[PDB]
């Protein structure tokens, strides 16, 4: 996504664009995701728990668009596909909302470096920007409420990030909100990740180092008031992703 | 019901 600026594959190198071929041949957009190495995709685990098969899944990188061709686009099957074992969800909080998608093309390369694929450095462990830190969030998702398809074109926003004492209060999150999870958003309400920017990245600046600080994962309603953006927080997750991968 | 961000490619959506 809501309100942002339209953007360009080589702006975001590391996202990951995950669609689903459905009986009968449709391919749908599911989610976003980000490259974290040459043969690993992070997203995350609600995007898949409901059609955990693989072999549907398809992985594009280096696109910016929805349903067109982009130059230098990478196309990938999923080899393993890593959900997290202690997902859980509530009415709106999803829990330990991370998943791993090994790639690998037709001939089992993984991604191959270019101006419009990249990786995206990983955070240390318990390093997290300071609260009011300007973050940058990419996807495919809604930009309104009454879309019923998603954009052609890649988007991106800017919010900032809110603590944890502001979200879980009463009339934000209440205690829905963990400190496993991130919260950011607009402080005027204006934009915002939406239906479909799930699983893409939450990416900040720490050490001059842009880093994948969080996955999209929830939040009520898209740009709403007191409703902030919900993310899942990389740093927590880092023994999980080095025993995994 | 299940709608928005956590409810992508659900049965329940």
């Amino acid at each position: 996504i809501i309100g942002g600026e339209f953007t360009t594959i080589e702006n975001q190198p590391w996202f990951a664009a995950i669609y689903r071929r459905h009986r009968g041949g449709s391919v749908t957009y599911v989610c976003g995701g980000s490259l974290i190495s040459p043969c690993w995709v992070i997203s995350a685990t609600h995007c898949f728990i409901d059609y955990p098969k693989k072999e549907d899944y398809i992985v594009y990188l280096g696109r910016s668009r929805l349903n067109s061709n982009t130059q230098g686009e990478m196309k990938f099957e999923v080899e393993n596909l890593i959900l997290h074992k202690d997902y859980s969800a509530d009415t709106l909080a999803h829990h330990n909302d991370i998943a791993l998608l090994k790639i690998r093309s037709k001939e089992g390369r993984c991604a191959q470096p270019s101006r419009t694929i990249q990786t995206i450095a990983l955070p240390s462990m318990y390093n997290d920007p300071q609260f009011g830190t300007s973050c940058e969030i990419t996807g495919f998702g809604k930009e309104q409420s009454t879309d019923y398809l998603y954009p052609e074109q890649l988007k991106m926003t800017v919010v900032k990030l809110i603590s944890h004492r502001e979200c879980q209060q009463p009339h934000y999150y209440g205690s829905e909100v963990t400190t496993k999870m991130l919260c950011a958003a607009d402080p005027q309400w204006k934009t915002d990740s939406c239906q479909g920017d799930s699983g893409g990245p939450l990416v900040c600046s720490l050490q001059g180092r842009m880093t994948l600080t969080g996955i999209v994962s929830w939040g009520r309603g898209c740009a709403l008031k007191d409703k902030p953006g919900v993310y899942t927080r990389v740093s927590h997750f880092l023994p999980w992703i080095r025993s995994h991968t | 019901g299940x709608l928005g961000r956590g409810c992508e490619n659900h049965r329940c959506l």
